[PDB]
């Protein structure tokens, strides 16, 4: 999930967009 | 629609706090 | 009024920074 | 007034995210 | 204090209400 | 830079103004 993927290394905008509806 | 945008930002944080482990499904008007 | 409500949220964030160890008392 | 002021707080938050290591000049 | 309580582990809504006037 | 100064220890308001224009 997003916390596991994005809370140690920074997620780019593209990576964050994977979590949109 | 800027005011609705700013309000929505604060609503998302409120849901984050109140929903806790339940999470929430957020959709735009 | 929601606009005042949102303003107050920013005010308490700002007071937290400005007041430091003094703290602050916020009330409606 | 303060509406622009509060909006600006959200704008600098948004630019911080969007601009990445490029950064921004506010 | 509140930092030693609610910044060492996440406080529930009930624990946060401790700080209301 | 501001990260090494102000994320490893708290910067006072006066220390923060040194990064203004
Ligand atoms: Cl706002
Ligand atoms: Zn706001």
């Amino acid at each position: 999930g997003i916390v596991e993927q994005c809370c140690t290394s920074i997620c780019s905008l593209y990576q964050l967009e994977n979590y949109c509806n | 629609f800027v005011n609705q945008h700013l309000c929505g930002s604060h609503l998302v944080e409120a849901l984050y706090l109140v929903c806790g482990e339940r999470g929430f499904f957020y959709t735009k008007p």
